[PDB]
């Protein structure tokens, strides 16, 4: 039968590791760096675009950052098509929760459900895992601003500042070096862009290679237009 | 994984059944002795640490008032088998207003065993059962139920890692005129022999089935009294 | 038909009639309207006989499986909820049931749950069910006490069934008495309602109209 | 469409101390027409169990067929062990209640010996409630048959003649021959007064010695 | 659907996937449990602490689950256990016993060792609590195989061999720790043999200790050694 | 990768290529040509076993009143395709109220072939299908379908081991005539042309038993009996 | 079907091998290109004949998906044909039947990308061996040009090329493209870019070109609804292509 | 029929529910509590078809308890009433509707506000200062419309409830065997007379 | 051997190795003899015990008073097939009120067994059966093999060393086929046949079981002291 061709995803190695999860994580280590920083007054999301050309519409490409609802955004590293599948599921879940309770979904509930979807593919069904890591930025009235990450295993963790993708050891080193709990969103914007600039493997960080977003106080949720990215890059002295 | 779970060896045996039998050789010893007065079951409670509460191990279980089971091997697999057996016994009482025979229950469990494959459970059970009981048709009966889905009635049987030595001693020392007290002490004797630990009321557990009161597991105090009695009488053997 | 159960210091009395009818025809005088679910649980058949008998015997099976799994007697609350959930799953399918689940456990003490085809589940001290229930209530509410003797409680049960048998044509035949104790239920025998009627009529002097 | 009909017929189970009788008339009717004068309704089901499922005859036939099959399967999976009358009664309850929502429209009686060797009669409603009884009539003329048997077997309402109603007439052993005589007279009176009560009476007698069959002609 | 027999016997009669699930447990972060006479104490050694809560999850108000191994798999077991606890409380009239819940979770793990197309859970759990009208503390372990057993003290995960040898030296099976302070001190001592502490007490009295209390124990231990 | 329809590192589907090899197993050549208002199919018939009933040996199928199909490749897969095509055509007429066009049927069968190229559990059929009709709108039509799920219309076509020799001779004829069709008013002369051209290409004379001939006209598709082929062959001998 | 498992899996280096192999199939395909102007989009491809006897007119490499959205491909033609059928159906069932409106280009591209992604993860299927260029117009976003790859990743482009010649073509398009380019200039540049990659014969029979442009009320087929727009998609005839090539 | 009444005062919600249970000809019980605590600060009372009411209320209670365990958090009375409304609105379209009318009284500890929601078996939800189901409103709303003040203390609310109950006892022909009274406030749920 | 991994694979010579290995299961099983006359059919089975303390495993299963079988090999497969045969006989009785012909029962088993040889995921049965019955065409004996081959025979033996008994039956056919009045002499012929398959073992009231069916002889199993007459 077909047993010959089954690669047997969802098996343990002798070390008790899930090899498809480890290899999907390797895949994500080649994706464009994304950074989340939780300020006192908000959250910054920043991401590097790996695909670049003069002929790309950077003004309409929106491949790294997505709104999940009015209060929650994600940054993506990895396979954008898999991410779009999961993002659509999360959007539906948030609206189902609002329909049921007439309240906006708590950020952790959304993150947990999407992480559980990712876990399922590691345990049953014989399919490959989703090759995406997310950073979730959100606000809710229970914990306020919250920053989460999740990976192909369906593990999720809360962070004050976090990086996913290529340069994350360097990024987390620089974030440990410069992060402070008191820092404002305008401080965190600088820290994010300085970390991307110091971690990018390109020659220089430029507004076409960037996506940027903020969640700040109601809560407003801004994806930066490229001119705003120019403004912020000159304001930070990076361009 | 190369080979499908349902395949025969060239010798005409199912590989996964054979390997399940290899799993049972690793299990802790269970011993059954049938007598005209009752069936005794004893088990080695192979505690892995002193912080383990030996009283939670529960390798002997009631299947019905006059039917008990001792397990050896992958004892987590036994819980499904015992759930099925208990359901069968209760369902039989529901449908016929009478107790299930011990043999019909053993068959019900053995019918479960080869229902594994693909396209059903993924594998055989890794556990052997000694099924002891009483019924009015055939009296005190002991059965060995095996992951092959075969069973035999036994006068006495040992299963698990001690089984070959214990069974050789059962071949020596079983006889039809054994009293239940003699079966109790013979079980304790052979456990003590094949157990690596010193036999005591914490390392081992006993039970019997008698028609007057059914299946009961012996408390540690009674077992310690019997182990003392064995230690006394061993002076003359 | 008439069935009753009441709590007292001695536990629970269950009293039932044995009449069965088909229109005006008396089909049987000797129906057992108490189902002995197990040595510790009783149920009372007052709906359709088949539904009560079948499902309370199955309830006994579920109690036995629970005891084997959990190594403990099932609660009367648990048994009555198992039954009421089953009956509710067939709501509108046309089950006909009206039963007191009676038992006495250490955690709960003597407990009665009324259970209905409609899915009602009521705990209570006293219940009377069937076409004669109002006559039984009339005696029982007039005469019930918690401190009543066991023999007085059995007599009160018998007299309430007798009152129904006198007035309700569909009740009678004989009285079956049960006494639920912590140690289990005790059957206190069968009492023919005609013998009982003429006895009480002379000894008590009641039914002067007859 | 009505999936039910009435085929008439009357049946009578009597438990003795060491025997059981199950009797039935042999006429099959539809409305005012005779379908058959000898269509037997009382069957030896094996294991010295006799059965009759009176009412809608297609459901009665189906239930008897299924019970006989249950007996065969019980033998297959119990090494031809005898089925107890009590276990047969429980199994028949399960057969009937499996049709709870489209019932077998029959009153069933089974008869046999209990494991003490005493006569046993069990009666079942269409839905499967059942009771061990000393006696049960079923079908169209049950009301014509049973009061007389209550009077003659159980001496109901009979008092010891000199005692002016103080002392009951004492119960005593009826032989199977005395029971058969009472059954014959009861069915003869029902034949006189009920238009459905048949052209013949078939009696199955269960004893330690097995099942024996007696037939008596009724009028018409 | 996908039905591949993933858990199968090897020729020596082992089930490699269950052994490798145990390797996943052994790599997983520690969990420690110490049962006293009147409480069970559970402990563990740029993250946002508020939203990286205790690994000790309530399954119901009276019973608590810790785990070692794959965190994501543990979320699945915890959700199933919570649902079963509420289901038992609904369909029957009582909260679950600790042993009933343990048996349910061990059954779930066992079933995933014998079911087509599924991996075994790379999880071991400690289940601690009190039965609803009982004051004997309970501390059970489950394993990927679906074995479960009761323990007086136990450790699972990374360092659990060393910590278990320490508990075997220092826990007295015939003189168990008599107060919450003694249980906590023993738990912290065992964890320092290489901090977060939950105390479980009767009547749904479950309390995470403050870090300032734990540091009090830690400094006392470091002063007495 | 060699065994199932997944990509090789070169992006090839080896099982599809090998299914093309199966199409020549029968060593039969077929030829189709368009007239002004007919389409003709010629196929070789090779019946070496004297015990065969030659009337049962055919690779030409009547799919509908109007559509013929000739198959190159083993007869079991040919009969599979023929049955499916017949069912599709009848179902189309039922659903849509008009006779299925030859090009639409060829598209549908090509899509089924593509499914076999994309789903691992079904092998390709080892057949090349040539559909012929006179379409109500397009007129005389030849559409040829292959194991890749490719199909196209043809002015004329040949299939089989010697298809290059027949095709190059046809191409030279169209170069000689500067037309997209055979300029003859009646199908008998198109049959005689097609036979003559197959003879010239293969270098072999044909007996009436060595050929089978299908003709699509506006009214119907039909297959010639051996005696009608005799009449055409003697016409060639005398014309 | 016993192939319930994924045939595309991660290698130890994190590659999805089947997707890279599908991209190799695409890169060997016949060159296709797209150019967005201020006032339209051009998509163009070579029509390679399989035979001089084949009627290349019967094979449509450029397909209307909606009146205002067109697609072209490079790679496996049959996979493209099946994706076109699915895209058309999903444009109806997922959008037109709900909103009474044809989908915007980006949302239809998302639906196609979803279909392609599912072939990279669902049981028993290989990826599609095609890359698509999807050109469209919608009222709010205007003209759009997207590339969809076998992974189901998609990117908006100002201009791009796919297939065997895509490197030289993309370099030429970077030379030639600008923000002020009108559709006639884009067509001229498209024809130049294909000329440098066709296997010699270059004419309206060997080229397929379509535009998204002005509404074409003559193609609408009815009159009397002033709000009903004519289709913006239009395939150029071979004679229009020849007329432009003679003036090239 | 059953009486359930609710009054939201300044600091608390008062729920009052009739004690009678009647089957056919007889009052079986005179002490029945027609409420379930959904959460420490949320109480639901229910009225309607026998069996349906308790099956529904216990299903809701189990789901809210499960949510609280999963999140370690208490849903607002708003979220609870939305969930209950959704379950009732589903049931209307189901194969056997729950014929159950509920009042949900809760204290929102984030807003520090009492909230009273009335939900009919159709899933018609309305937040109200005071509420009733069936005929109880026909007799009580004119008293509440006349006397109710939003700033009432709990004690004034209870006195107004007493007037409503006295009016029901006077004019309503059934004997409902009085009411159980529960108060939901910042301290939780308590039973009162 | 790359070809023995499943039933759906032919070897290059057209063998089905999993079927052959399931036949090896039968060859490892203990001997059963079947033989018939015109009026009676007999089964004789040597049971094996696990050890001196075990019971002897049942070799013979009644289907009906008109039919029954004996097994060699994997006894749970014999239980499956016996239950299926019981269901088929039951269905024939319930629906047609006719006794199922033994030949048709055999073909029903053939068809059930063949499916496991033709499709993936199952396995062949590991058990050979000897079926005896009496019907309107008289006494019948069938041998079932889990290749699905069923053959009607006057006599045969299956299991280990069974070729000795088969040789004896071949040698004595013209005698035992005539034994129509005398079921005990047909049983004795079968017991003498099975003796030719014994190695270093003797027949006892413990290890020997017998069945017989025939004209007025409902299928009956003799075991224990009931076989002491025939030893």
């Amino acid at each position: 039968g077909s047993r010959r061709y089954d690669s047997r995803t969802t098996i343990f190695s002798p070390e008790g590791r899930l090899y498809q999860v480890e290899y999907a994580l390797e895949s994500i280590s080649h994706a464009g760096t994304a950074i989340g920083i939780m300020a006192s007054d908000g959250i910054v999301l920043a991401a590097e675009r790996k695909v670049t050309s003069t002929l790309l519409e950077q003004d309409t490409s929106t491949e790294k950052l997505y709104k999940l609802n009015d209060k929650i955004a994600v940054a993506v590293a990895g396979l954008t098509a898999d991410a779009e599948i999961l993002i659509n599921t999360a959007r539906i879940h948030a609206q189902n929760y609002l329909k049921t309770y007439n309240e906006d979904i708590p950020v952790e509930i959304l993150v947990r459900r999407l992480s559980d979807i990712k876990q399922g593919y590691t345990q049953h069904g014989g399919l490959r895992p989703f090759g995406v890591s997310f950073i979730y930025a959100g606000y809710d009235d229970r914990y306020g601003y919250q920053l989460y990450t999740s990976n192909p295993s369906g593990n999720y963790t809360g962070w004050k500042a976090i990086s996913v993708g290529a340069n994350t050891s360097a990024a987390q080193t620089l974030l440990q070096m410069d992060y402070k709990d008191d820092m404002k969103v305008d401080d965190a914007i600088e820290l994010a862009l300085k970390t991307l600039s110091k971690t990018t493997d390109s020659s220089a960080l430029t507004y076409d290679r960037l996506e940027f977003a903020t969640i700040r106080k109601e809560v407003y949720q801004k994806i930066f237009k490229p001119q705003e990215i120019k403004d912020i890059l000159v304001k930070t002295g990076i361009t | 994984y190369d080979r499908g779970v349902s395949t025969f060896s060239p010798e005409g045996r199912l590989f996964q059944v054979e390997y399940s039998l290899e799993a049972i050789k690793l299990g802790s010893t269970a011993i059954g002795i049938a007598t005209k007065e009752g069936v005794v079951l004893g088990v080695e409670k192979r505690a892995t640490s002193p912080l383990l509460e030996s009283d939670s191990i529960e390798k002997i279980v009631e299947i019905d008032r006059h039917i008990g089971c001792a397990m050896s091997g992958l004892t987590a697999d036994a819980r499904s088998m015992i759930e099925h057996a208990r359901t069968a016994a209760v369902t039989h009482n529901l449908y016929y207003d009478e107790d299930i025979n011990v043999e019909s229950l053993t068959q019900s469990v053995c019918d479960l065993a080869l229902r594994f494959g693909e396209g059903l459970m993924s594998r055989p059970f890794g556990v052997a059962l000694l099924i002891a009981g009483h019924d009015a048709d055939d009296g005190y009966q002991l059965f060995h139920a095996e992951p092959s889905g075969t069973f035999y009635r036994y006068n006495a049987k040992a299963i698990g890692s001690g089984s070959e030595g214990a069974q050789a001693e059962l071949l020596n020392e079983w006889h039809s005129s054994l009293t239940l007290k003699e079966a109790e002490l013979l079980v304790l004797k052979i456990l003590k022999q094949v157990m690596e630990e010193k036999l005591d009321e914490n390392n081992a557990q006993l039970s019997c089935i008698t028609k007057q009161d059914g299946f009961k597991i012996y408390d540690n105090e009674k077992t310690a009294e019997l182990i003392k009695e064995l230690k006394e009488k061993e002076a003359a053997e | 038909t008439t069935t009753l159960a009441f709590r007292f210091q001695g536990g629970i009395i269950v009293a039932v009639d044995s009449r069965a009818t088909a229109g005006n025809w008396v089909a049987s005088q000797t129906v057992k309207k108490v189902i002995e679910i197990n040595p510790f649980l009783l149920g009372t058949m007052a709906g359709g006989a088949a539904d009560c008998q079948f499902w309370e015997t199955w309830l006994g099976s579920q109690c036995r499986l629970h005891e084997l799994r959990e190594k403990e007697r099932i609660s009367v609350a648990a048994a009555s909820k198992i039954l009421s959930n089953l009956v509710y799953q067939y709501k509108g399918a046309g089950l006909s049931m009206g039963t007191m689940i009676c038992g006495y456990t250490r955690k709960e003490g003597p407990t009665i749950y009324y259970v209905d085809s409609d899915g009602t589940r009521l705990k209570g001290d006293i219940f009377c069910v069937g076409s004669g229930q109002t006559f039984a209530y009339g005696v029982l509410d007039s005469n019930y006490k918690w401190d009543l003797s066991v023999e007085d409680a059995l007599y009160l049960g018998k007299r309430s069934i007798l009152a129904a048998a006198h007035r309700d044509a569909y009740s009678g035949g004989s009285v079956n008495l049960y006494h639920v104790t912590e140690d289990g239920w005790i059957y206190h025998g069968n009492h023919d309602v005609g013998e009982l009627f003429w006895k009480v009529k002379e000894e008590e002097g009641s039914f002067n109209n007859v | 469409f009505n999936p039910y009909g009435d085929n008439g017929g009357t049946i009578l189970g009597i438990a003795g101390e060491d025997f059981a009788v199950l009797a039935g008339d042999t006429r099959n009717i539809t409305d005012y027409s005779i379908n058959s004068r000898y269509e037997p309704k009382v069957f030896d089901c094996g294991d010295n169990i006799v059965m009759s499922a009176n009412g809608f005859a297609a459901d009665g036939d189906a239930l008897v067929k299924r019970f006989k099959n249950s007996v065969k399967w019980y033998h297959f999976d119990h090494n031809d062990k005898k089925l107890s009358i009590n276990s047969a009664a429980r199994n028949i309850q399960h057969l009937l209640y499996g049709k709870r929502f489209f019932p077998y429209y029959v009153h069933t009686i089974i008869a046999g010996l209990d494991e003490d060797g005493k006569g046993a009669v069990y009666s079942f409603d269409p839905v499967g409630s059942y009771e061990r009884e000393q006696c049960r009539a079923g079908g169209a003329a049950a009301s014509l048959i049973m009061p007389f048997l209550d009077n003659q077997v159980n001496f109901k309402n009979q008092y010891e003649p000199g005692t002016n109603g103080k002392v009951k007439k004492p119960l005593k052993y009826l032989s199977v021959e005395e029971v058969i005589k009472l059954v014959r007279d009861s069915f003869t009176s029902a034949t006189e007064r009920h238009i459905q009560v048949g052209d013949g009476l078939e009696i199955l007698i269960v004893t330690k010695d097995g099942v024996r069959k007696e037939f008596y002609e009724l009028k018409r | 659907g996908y039905d591949r027999a993933l858990s199968i016997f090897s020729p020596d009669g082992h089930i490699f996937q269950v052994e490798y699930a145990l390797e996943a447990v052994k790599r997983g972060t520690c969990a420690v449990g110490v049962k006293g006479k009147n409480c069970v104490v559970l402990g563990c050694e740029l993250q946002d602490t508020r939203i990286t809560p205790s690994k000790v999850s309530k399954i119901d108000s009276h019973v608590v689950l810790s785990f070692s191994g794959l965190n994501a798999d543990s979320r699945i077991l915890i959700e199933k256990a919570r649902v079963e606890a509420q289901s038992h409380r609904l369909t029957l009239e009582d909260p679950v016993t600790v042993e009933y819940l343990t048996r349910y979770v061990a059954g779930v793990q066992q079933r995933y060792t014998q079911s087509g197309g599924v991996r075994p859970f790379g999880v071991s759990t400690l289940i601690a609590g009190f039965d609803p009208r009982d004051d004997e503390p309970k501390l059970y372990q489950t394993e990927p195989s679906g074995i479960y057993s009761s323990w007086s003290a136990q450790t699972i995960g990374r360092n659990s061999k060393t910590v278990r040898e320490f508990l075997e030296k220092n826990y007295d099976r015939k003189e168990p720790p008599a107060t919450v302070e003694e249980c906590v001190k023993l738990t912290v001592r065992s964890l320092l043999e290489v901090i977060e502490i939950t105390v479980v007490k009767p009547d749904s009295d479950i309390v995470a200790l403050s870090s300032e209390e734990i540091n009090q124990y830690v400094t006392q231990i470091e002063q007495e050694k | 990768d060699r065994h199932i329809t997944i990509f090789s590192p070169e992006g090839r589907l080896y099982q599809v290529e090998y299914a093309f090899k199966a199409t020549n197993q029968t060593n039969i050549n077929s030829l189709a040509v368009r007239g002004k208002d007919c389409t003709v199919v010629i196929s070789q018939k090779k019946v070496p076993d004297k015990l065969l009933d030659p009337t049962t040996v055919s690779y030409i199928f009547c799919i509908s009143r109007t559509i013929g199909m000739v198959v190159n490749g083993p007869i079991p897969d040919a009969r599979n395709a023929a049955l499916r095509a017949k069912a599709e055509a009848a179902e189309f007429r039922y659903k849509y109220g008009y006779d299925m066009p030859c090009d639409v049927l060829a598209k549908r069968m090509a899509n089924l072939s593509q499914i076999y190229t994309q789903r691992a559990y079904m092998r390709p059929l080892g057949v090349i299908l040539t559909f012929v009709s006179v379409d109500e709108e397009l007129g005389p039509s030849i559409y040829k379908t292959d194991p890749a799920g490719y199909y196209v219309g043809y002015k004329a076509t040949a299939t089989g081991p010697k298809q290059q020799e027949i095709t190059t001779n046809l191409e030279n004829h169209f170069k000689k005539s500067k037309i997209d069709h055979i300029n003859e008013e009646s199908w008998e002369k198109v049959v005689e042309f097609a036979i003559t051209h197959m003879i010239d290409a293969l270098g072999t004379e044909f007996s009436k038993n060595d050929l089978e001939v299908g003709v699509a006209t506006k009214d119907k598709f039909f297959t010639l009996s051996a005696e009608n082929i005799e009449e055409r062959l003697v016409a060639i001998a005398e014309q | 079907d016993r192939y319930s498992f994924s045939l595309t899996t991660f290698s130890p280096s994190g590659k999805l091998g089947q997707i890279d192999y599908a991209l190799t199939a695409v890169k060997q395909g016949v060159t296709s290109l797209g150019i967005k102007a201020t006032n339209g989009v051009v998509i163009a491809t070579e029509k390679k004949s399989s035979s001089p006897l084949a009627m290349s007119e019967t094979l449509s490499k450029v397909s209307l998906l909606t009146p205002d959205i067109g697609a072209v491909y490079s790679g496996m033609g049959p996979d493209y044909r099946v994706l076109v059928d699915k895209s058309r159906k999903v444009a109806h069932t997922s959008y037109k039947r709900i909103y009474g409106e044809y989908p915007p280009t980006k949302l239809l591209v998302s639906e196609v990308a979803k279909i392609m992604q599912e072939a990279t993860q669902s049981g028993g299927v290989r990826p599609f061996g095609v890359s698509l260029l999807i050109a469209g117009h919608d009222e709010f976003n205007g003209f759009s040009l997207y590339q969809v790859d076998p992974s189901g990743s998609y990117f908006p482009w100002k201009a791009t090329a796919i297939g065997k010649g895509s490197v030289a073509a993309k370099t030429f398009l970077e030379k030639r493209w600008n923000d002020e380019l009108e559709l006639e200039d884009a067509i001229h540049i498209a024809l130049l870019t294909l000329k440098e990659s066709v296997e010699g014969e270059f004419n309206g029979d060997t080229i397929e070109l379509a535009i998204i442009g002005d509404e074409n009320p003559d193609l609408l087929g009815y009159t009397g609804i002033p709000t009903d727009k004519g289709p913006r998609f239009r395939k150029l005839t071979s004679q229009e292509i020849n007329d432009r090539l003679e003036a090239l | 029929m059953d009486i359930i009444l609710g009054i939201r005062v300044q600091d608390s919600v008062i729920l009052a529910s009739s004690k009678a249970v009647t089957r056919g000809i007889s009052v079986l019980k005179d002490s029945d509590d027609k409420t379930r605590q959904l959460s420490p600060h949320t109480l639901m009372s229910f009225a309607g078809e026998a069996g349906d009411t308790v099956q529904f209320a216990e299903y809701i209670q189990a789901n809210i308890q499960l949510y609280s365990i999963r999140e370690d958090y208490e849903l607002s009375p708003q979220a609870v009433s939305s969930f209950v409304r959704q379950e009732l609105a589903k049931s209307i379209r189901s194969r056997r509707p729950y014929q159950v009318n509920v009042l949900i009284g809760g204290y929102d500890k984030k807003k520090n506000k009492p909230e009273l929601y009335q939900i009919d078996y159709l899933g018609t939800k309305v937040e109200l200062p005071y509420g009733a189901h069936g005929y109880s409103g026909f007799y009580t709303f004119s008293l509440l419309d006349h006397h109710y003040r939003p700033d009432m203390t709990t004690e004034e609310g209870l006195d107004l409830l007493k007037l409503c109950v006295q009016e029901l006892e006077k004019r309503m022909p059934m004997d409902f065997k009085g009411v159980i009274v529960k108060i939901v406030d910042k301290d939780g749920i308590r039973q009162v007379d | 051997n790359n070809y023995d991994g499943d039933t759906v694979t032919f070897s290059p010579t057209g063998r089905l190795f999993q079927v052959e290995y399931a036949l090896e299961a039968i060859k490892q099983g203990s001997v059963t003899v079947g033989l018939r006359s015109n009026t009676h059919a007999v089964l004789v089975a040597l049971k094996r015990n696990a050890d001196e303390l075990s019971s002897y495993q049942k070799k013979i299963i009644k289907c009906d008073e008109h039919m029954g079988l004996s097994l060699a090999g994997l006894a749970p497969d014999a239980r499956v097939l016996s239950n299926y045969l019981r269901q088929q006989c039951n269905y024939s009785s319930l629906v047609f009120n006719r006794k199922l012909a033994v030949e048709r029962a055999g073909h029903l088993l053939c068809d059930k067994a063949q499916k496991n040889t033709q499709s993936y995921g199952g396995r062949p049965y590991g058990v050979g059966l000897l079926i005896i019955g009496y019907d309107k065409s008289g006494a019948h004996l069938l041998e079932f093999q889990p290749s699905g081959n069923v053959t009607e025979l006057y006599g045969t033996a299956i299991g280990a060393r069974s070729q000795g008994a088969k040789t004896y039956l071949e040698r004595t056919l013209d005698t035992f086929i005539k034994i129509d009045g005398n079921p005990d002499e047909l049983i004795k012929a079968g017991v003498e046949a099975i003796s030719q398959s014994l190695r270093d073992e003797s027949l006892t009231v413990d290890n020997l079981s017998i069945a017989i069916v025939g004209k007025d002889t409902p299928f009956t199993i003799y075991d224990g002291e009931a076989v002491a007459k025939y030893i």
